[PDB]
Order: structure tokens, then sequence, then C-alpha cells
RNA sequence: AAAACUCCAGUUGACACAAAAUAGACUACGAAAGUGGCUUUAACAUAUCUGAACACACAAUAGCUAAGACCCAAACUGGGAUUAGAUACCCCACUAUGCUUAGCCCUAAACCUCAACAGUUCAACAAAACUGCUCGCCAGAACACUACGAGCCACAGCUUAAAACUCAAA
């Protein structure tokens, strides 16, 4: 249930002061906002930190830490097809929903009516 | 002033009062109940002393005697609360509004 | 619309306050 | 009917005279004001 | 069968960690300012058991507020509470800086287990006016 | 003419919904049905969106939840854990 | 007009309740009012802990007074209850009972709000 | 600090998924808009500014709400073209 | 003769009354994939979802049961001054005959 | 980053004359300013309408006078950074002040820039176009929220408010 609009707006006849000041006319657009990107990650932190302390409790020996010196390798690794398959499946399809551009085909097969 | 042991205006026409308790005669009474009912008893009061008919309440005669007794109510007001201005400006307005039909009965 | 009447103004009112004070 | 519905609960009312008995009663006594609503409209006690 | 609520004091409650009931697990309190992560280990009845932050920890100035600050303040943290005899902890947090979940992940691989978070943020009801904002 | 349509009030007329607390007293006391509309973790008064009450009826339960709370009858910060089994009537999902 | 007097007592024993709950009574009767009844919602822990006359108190006795007082005595009742120091709460306000409920047709469905603005062009 | 300590804003851990319950607990505090309060009384919002950001939202959530009103009213037709050669 | 208003009397169409929750029996008349065009009268036809279970006899010409939750699927939005119609009614598809 | 603090920081317990999360997706009250923690008391003019810039009553914030309060914020100022300079933006500390009581001051982009009452269905942008009646106000720009005169608990003030010279536009 959206909320109202009876009063909210300063027009005339309006005995009321205005609850809402739009800079843009409440009128839905025919477009849909484009998907906006992800972030920084900067991923592979822990691993890193772990290798890193072993690193400064064994005098930076991959000879005694091979095990998790191996681990960061395969987190960075591992982060990097995540990479790649987030990539993919956002140029695939939108999860739930669908893309902005078709949502764009149908808001132009149905546009709103503002006039007459 | 009313005696607070004065009844309610709805209340004094009801048959049985001399025979109840003085409990409830102090329960229906003025002094357990607020100034709106204090008002209402005073302006009727004047009703019942100045107008032919106490039954009317559309005339100018009455309207007057009701600004009467809320500029009245107004001044006790101010009397406590010195600095209210809203209720301030409520008894020169009242003032004002009795003074034009106070002109109005004259003319 | 622009402020360039306010700014006119401002200006105006500015240099007015300062003269007030320096005399 | 209001004054006459007021008359007879004013029998028990608490006095000087009913104050200790009251006062224990009371003591004896509880009321309980809590009870819930459902999806439906109504009340669980 | 599970329940997210923690368990009410004065009632019957058949969890148990290691014996002890809910209301006797150790608490690690973990400050996350915006600059810093402070991180004390405290039992019970108010023994203090533990305390690291960045800053102990030996970031400087600004490293401090940092993910990996956190987890390592967090480590040192746990080490001393499993010296000084701590196994299951009760992580209440404060604030929203960066090393929140940081100091938590720091905690769990230090070793001790979180039983139960809880987040004692100060937020006013309009108490003190804060600074002025930032012409950045 | 028999077979021209008449003028009349609305019939397949449904009765107007009513929300939950429509015609129940709400009083400050009811620290079971007040405990029902504030949030189990924060202790925050819900909206209309979430209770589902007529704008009469969410008056008085804010109304009453902030005069229970500071005559000592209810607790600001969270839900009493004594009424955190009571029938659920907000349209809130925390968990997933 | 008809008061409610919502009550939370010390943690006590029955005499000593018993006698705070009289000194409060008479007291009422002294200051102008008619009580109507005594209500007990029992002993119970507090929301909150509640610091009233240099006690931190953790539990309470929740009482009503349901009376009716005259119009200038609700303030002197308040003064006398501060002052008790077997009272950790207590609070006059008007009677839920005496203000009346309004009967209700329903929630009345809202429509979308028309002719905000023009059919021009734009 | 005159409640009772561990009720308040509490989630419990299950079977050791601690990062679950964190997201659980950022959950509980994003719905009740306990995170918002926060960012936005690190500093102070002057008056006016408060009321520009509470109109703006206002505003910007009945635009939300009738796009999505409308979006999902269309999905249904959004199927495979019935009549394909026109 | 029969007037026009004696016709719309005695129609079916407004004997139904309100279509939500009528069981209305109608034709499917055109196939996409899975996507049964069902005509049960009135002005528009409804677009019904194959169903999975006995999926072979919904074919052209075969007699549905519907529930017809609604007859125009109209409705007003924000800035809008007539309403967008879908030009197309909802219904349920519940079985065969 | 530096400066600053280390009579510092974390947990717990006592603890306000300060400010009033959520409710608030509500659209209310008031003449306007304004009003969103709880309780109680008093209380929200006019049974035609318009109408005082010769009056009377109010009027955010800032400010003044005197006496208190002091968590926090903070003009000014000091210190640290920045810069060619930095009387700024950025960080820290602190005061006038914001609070209360009493008295002034009487101003706002005091703007919803859209007068009150009654009623009806196109210049351009904005918030569709109008009718009846009344009051207030306006008539090229700049000089000019100025000069002078007058009034005012105002004395670096407020209100009212020109002209000369200039331009052929604004
Ligand atoms: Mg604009
Ligand atoms: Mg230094
Ligand atoms: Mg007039
Ligand atoms: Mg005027
Ligand atoms: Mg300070
Ligand atoms: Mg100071
Ligand atoms: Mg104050
Ligand atoms: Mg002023
Ligand atoms: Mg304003
Ligand atoms: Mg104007
Ligand atoms: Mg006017
Ligand atoms: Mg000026
Ligand atoms: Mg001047
Ligand atoms: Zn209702």
């Amino acid at each position: 249930a959206t909320p109202s609009l009876r009063g909210r707006l300063a027009r005339f006849g309006n005995p009321r002061k205005p609850v809402l000041k739009p800079n843009k006319p409440l009128i839905l657009a025919n477009r849909v906002g484009e998907r906006r990107r992800e972030k920084g990650e900067a991923t592979c932190i822990t691993e890193m930190s772990v290798m890193m302390a072993c690193w400064k409790q064994n005098e930076f020996r991959d000879d005694a830490c091979r095990k998790e010196i191996q681990g960061f390798l395969d987190c960075a690794a591992r982060a990097q097809e995540a990479r790649k398959m987030r990539s993919i499946q956002e140029t695939l399809g939108e999860s739930g929903s669908l893309l902005p551009n078709k949502l764009n085909k149908l808001l132009q097969r149905f546009p709103n009516k503002p006039y007459l | 002033d009313p005696p607070p042991s004065t009844l309610l205006k709805d209340y004094q026409n009801v048959p049985g009062i001399e025979k109840v308790d003085d409990v409830v005669k102090r329960l229906l009474s003025l002094e357990m109940a607020n100034k709106k009912e204090m008002l209402k008893i005073k302006q009727e009061q004047f009703m019942k002393k100045i107008v032919a008919n106490p039954e009317d309440t559309r005339s100018l005669e009455a309207r007057i005697i009701a600004l009467s007794v809320k500029i009245r109510s107004y001044e006790e007001h101010l009397e406590k609360h010195r600095k209210d201005k809203a209720h301030k400006r409520y008894l020169l307005m009242s003032i004002d509004q009795r003074k034009k039909m106070l002109k109005n009965l004259r003319n | 619309k622009n402020v360039l009447k306010i700014r006119r103004r401002k200006m105006n009112h500015h240099k007015y306050r300062k003269l007030v004070k320096k005399t | 009917r209001e004054v006459l519905q007021l008359q007879e609960e004013v029998k028990n009312f608490i006095t000087r005279e009913n104050l200790e008995a009251r006062v224990e009663a009371a003591l004896d006594s509880r009321k309980n004001y809590n009870w819930a609503i459902t999806r439906e409209g109504l009340v669980v006690r | 069968k599970f329940s997210i609520y923690p368990p009410i004091p004065g009632e019957e409650s058949s969890l148990r960690w290691a014996g002890k009931k809910f209301e006797e697990i150790p608490i690690a309190h973990i400050k996350a300012s915006h600059n810093n992560t402070q991180i004390q280990v405290v039992s019970a009845s108010n023994e203090p058991l533990a305390f690291a932050s960045c800053g102990t920890e030996g970031f400087r100035n600004a490293k401090k507020g940092t993910g990996i600050a956190a987890q390592t303040a967090g480590i040192a943290a746990a080490a001393r509470a499993k010296q000084k005899g701590v196994i299951h902890i009760r992580v209440v947090v404060k604030g929203l800086g960066p090393g929140r979940l940081s100091a938590m992940h720091g905690l769990i691989m230090g070793g001790l287990e979180v039983i139960s978070i809880t987040d004692n943020t100060p937020i006013p009801h309009n108490g003190c006016r804060p600074r002025k904002a930032r012409k950045l | 003419n028999e077979d021209l349509p008449i003028s009349m009030e609305n019939p397949y007329k449904e009765p107007l919904k009513k929300c939950i607390l429509c015609g129940k007293h709400v009083d400050y006391k009811n620290v079971q049905l007040l405990s029902q509309f504030v949030s189990p973790f924060t202790g925050c008064i819900y909206g209309r969106h979430i209770t589902g009450l007529c704008g009469k009826k969410q008056k008085e339960i804010t109304k009453a939840i902030k005069r229970a709370q500071i005559m000592g009858f209810m607790p600001v910060t969270y839900k009493d854990p004594a009424y955190l089994k009571d029938p659920k009537v907000c349209n809130i999902r925390y968990r997933e | 007009p008809r008061y409610e007097l919502a009550l939370i007592l010390k943690a006590m024993q029955r005499p000593e309740t018993a006698a705070t709950l009289k000194r409060t009574i008479e007291a009422l009767m002294d200051r102008g009012a008619i009580v109507r009844d005594l209500e007990n919602l029992g002993e119970r822990a507090l929301p909150y802990r509640i610091s009233a006359h240099s006690q931190q108190h953790n539990r309470g006795g929740y009482f009503l007074v349901d009376f009716y007082a005259p119009t200038a005595a609700v303030e002197s009742m308040v003064e006398h209850l501060s002052r008790d120091i077997d009272v950790i709460r207590g609070n006059i306000v008007k009677h839920p009972l005496t203000q009346e409920l309004k009967e209700c047709e329903g929630i009345v469905p809202v429509p979308l709000a028309e002719k905000l603005y023009s059919t021009k062009k734009r | 600090a005159k409640h009772l300590k561990f009720i308040a804003r509490t989630v419990m851990v299950q079977e050791g998924n601690v990062e679950s319950a964190y997201r659980t607990l950022n959950r509980i505090l994003t719905m009740d808009g306990l995170i918002e309060d926060i960012k936005h009384r690190r500093y102070y919002e002057k008056p006016c500014r408060r009321r520009q950001r509470e109109s703006y939202e206002r505003c910007r959530r009945i635009y939300n709400m009738e796009m999505a009103r409308k979006i999902n009213f269309l999905m249904r037709k959004n199927r495979a073209d019935p009549w394909q050669g026109c | 003769v029969e007037s026009f208003a004696s016709m719309l009397r005695h129609s079916p169409l407004t004997q139904m009354g309100p279509a939500k929750d009528k069981l209305v029996i109608g034709r499917i008349f055109h196939i996409v994939e899975n996507d049964l065009y069902i005509d049960f009268g009135g002005k528009f036809h409804c677009v019904c979802r194959r169903p999975e279970v006995d999926g072979e006899k919904y074919q052209k010409g075969t007699r549905v049961r519907l529930r017809l939750l609604d007859l125009e699927l109209t409705s007003r939005f924000l800035g809008a001054t007539t309403d967008t119609t879908v030009l197309e009614a909802n219904a349920v598809l519940l079985g065969i005959q």
C-alpha cells in the first residue's frame, strides 16, 4: 500500500502546508534505472593474514608453511574465477527479476499517459 | 461563584435528589467536576436572571451572555497564566466581538 | 530564477555595513 | 438511568469503616488486565 | 527447534555449554570505532581476562581501522583468553566500525566459540547534540 | 420501460474492512497486546504497514505504549521474553 | 473527575503493604477523594531497575486505586506520593472507562490522488 | 543501562554459523532502521536538512512503490509473442 | 421486438454478478508453447499456463473450467490520466469439462 | 598525518536544570511564527462576509540587560595540517551563545514567493483556466534593504522612504 497523495502537495485549494516538496513531478517515467555496479571487495584478506603471520613467525620460509601459502593461492584463484562467473551471470540474467532493458521494452509497450 | 455543592446543570432535574446519600450529592456536585460545568451553571444562572426565554440560545442576547462568560474564563486564565499569548489574543478578539454584537443590539 | 538581483543587493548591504562600521 | 445505576454502586465504595477489610481483600485478590489479539479479531485471555 | 532468542535467566533451560548455563559464559566486548577496534574479554561476574586492540598489536595511526588489524587484535585477545581458560564466549559489539565482523573472525580464528551475538551500540533518543557536518 | 435499470444504493457491497482491534479497548496496562505490537529485538513500535491497523487504533497503540513504558509497565529496549510466545500478528519476517 | 492511580510499591510483606495502602487511601480521602476500588495486579519484576528514594528496586507490587477526586487535588496527591518512600512510582491519570469508545464503521479505502499535474505535453 | 543486559539485539548461533548469525543481526538492525539512524546521527543533521531528506525519501518511496506495482502488473503480459507474423 | 434493456437483463453476463470466484466453462482457441489462450465469453480472453499434470488433453477446442479472478485487469498509476489495460482477463484453470 | 590527552582507555555500578529514537508509509493543531517523551490542570474568538502603514496583540533564528545551570555543540580565538599565500575548507581545545527566570529587540528566501469570502469546469515554465465582491500593493534599470525628515526601551538598530548624475536597456 503506497503512501497517499491527497493533501501532500502545494496546490490550489489545499488548506494545509505542503507535506512533500518534489523537485521532479510524481509521474512514472517510461524507463527503469540501470543496474548499479558492485563495489570494491578486497578479497583473500583472511588467507593473506594467516600466511603473513606464518611469515613473521618463521622468518619468511615457504618450506615451513607451504600449506597456507597454497591456501592463499587457492583463494586468489577462486576469487578470480568468482569474478568471471559473477560477470557472466550478470550478463546472463538478474537474480529473481529481469534485466532493466527488457523491463524498458515492457514500459515502451505500455507507456504512462500523463496527458490526454 | 456558585457554591461547590451546587448540582450539575444536566443533573438538576432528576426527581431523586434529597433522598440520595451525601456522598452521591458530593459526587454529582460541582466541586468534583470541572470549570466547563461551572461555566455552564454560571451561564444558565445569568440566562434565568436576564432574558425572557432561557431556551432560545440563538439570539443576540444569548450570544452576548455566552461570550461574556467565556471572557470571564479567559480573564481567570490570564490571571493565573500571565504569559499566555494565545489566550490573550482570544480574550482581545472576544472583547471586540462582544463590542460588535453590543453595537448591533443597541442599534 | 537566478540570484543576480539578490547578489546586487547583497553586495550593496555588505558595503553599507562596512561603511557604517568604518564611520 | 445514570443516577440510578450510580446509586447501587456507591454501596461498594471504600470508606473509613471499610478500609482495612477492603485492603486485606484486595491483597488476597488479583485482577489481570492482560489479553491478546489474534489474526482474526478474537481475544485470547 | 532452535531459537535465536537467548535463554531467560531465572527459568529452566536445557541448553548447556561445557555444563555451564548461558548466564555465566564469559563475554567479549568489541568496541569498533571508526579509527580503532578494542576487544576486552571479561567473565560473567566482571573479572577481566583478556584485553587487546589494534594500537596494542602494533598498527599506529590509520592502519588501526582496518579489517586485518581487528583480526590480529581478536586473535591475540583469544590467545590470552585461552591462556586464562576460556572456550565458549558471548560477543557484545558496540559501534559500526570497519573491524566488527573482522574482530569476531579474529576471535574465532584464535579459537573461541561464539554462542550469542549482541549489538550494544549507543543510539540516543535525541540526547546530546553531535558534531556539525563536514564540508568535505 | 419495465426493463430499464433503476437507481438504488449498490448491492453486492462488501462491508468495510475492520482492523483487528476495531471495537476493542486499548489500555496502557494491557502489556501483552502492546508487546504484540512492539518489535521483539529492539523494542521499536511498528508502523501501519506492519501492524495493519487503522489510523485511530495506531494512534491509541502508540500512546498506550509510550505511557506504559514511562510508567514502568513495559521495557523500552526489548519485548518481554515472557510475551515472546503470543500469536504473532505483525507482517514482518526477520528470519530469512 | 474520575481518576486512576497506578501505584508501584516496594516489594514488602503483607502488614507493611497493607499499612502503605492504608496510608495512601486515607491520604486520598483527606485530600478530598472518594475511592471507588482498590485493585491488585500483583507482585512482579520491574521492566527496568527503578531507582527511587536512594534505593535500587528490581521487583515491585502493582496496585490500582480507582477513585474520584476534585480538580485541584491531583497536584497535592502527586506531592504526597513523591514524599512517600514506599511508593516506587505513583501516577494519576484520567479514567479509560470514563473516556467513551466511538463506534467505527471500518477503515475507509483511500483512492489514488488525481489531477495533481496538468495534462500538457511536458 | 537500566534494562536487562542480554535480551535486546541478541541472536544465538546455530551449530557455529557465526557469520550467518551476524548477517541475521545486521538484518534485524537494518529492518528496524537502527543502522541508518546511527549513520545519520554520526554528525548533526540540521532540522531544515532533516526535513528536506525526509521529504525526498517519502517522494522516492511513493515513486518506487508505484513503479514496482506497475512492473508486477505487467510481468504477466511479458509472455511469448502470441501472434508472431503480425 | 425485444428491447436492448430487456436483452441486457436476460443476458447471462448480467445474471453472473461480479466475476470474482465464479466457475465458468470456456474453450481453448489458441496455444503458444504452454500458454493456453482461453475464451470464457465476455469481452476478453484469458491466458493460462498449461497444467503439467495431464498436460496433453489441453488442445485447441478443449473445454476447461475457470475461476475468473477478474474480468478486464486494469489499474491507474502515479502520473496517468487513464488506466493501463492489458486487454486480458484473470482466471485460474482448474481442469476439464 | 600532525597536534592533543595519557589526572587515558575497556567492563560494571551510582548519576541531569541538557535534548526528546521508533511511532512518523501518520496530515493533525494554531492567526502567523510554530507545534511530534509522559501525566494533570486551565484552554483552542465570531449563528453574514470584507475591512486599520493614523491603533492594539503576537512574531523563527541571531542579538541586548540582569541572575542562575552546564552534558554536548559552537561564532571568536589559540594550536596542528594545507597552500605561493590560507585571516578558509580538514583535525584539536575552549568562550560568547543555544537552556531557565524577568525585561527588551521586532527581523527572515517570515515563500506554499500563489490574499479573504462565495462559486464554476491556455504567451512560456511552474502548481489547469476562470467568475462575482472587497481590501492591500505595483507601474524602465541602477542609484536604493540609500540620503534627509519622523517615530520607536531600538544608539554599528528597525520601519517609512526620495532626488541629482548615468543608461537603452534591465
Ligand atoms: Mg525545483
Ligand atoms: Mg603526537
Ligand atoms: Mg474582519
Ligand atoms: Mg495587518
Ligand atoms: Mg564540547
Ligand atoms: Mg559555555
Ligand atoms: Mg528543557
Ligand atoms: Mg523575535
Ligand atoms: Mg517558515
Ligand atoms: Mg510574499
Ligand atoms: Mg486579507
Ligand atoms: Mg533588512
Ligand atoms: Mg535605514
Ligand atoms: Zn478500526
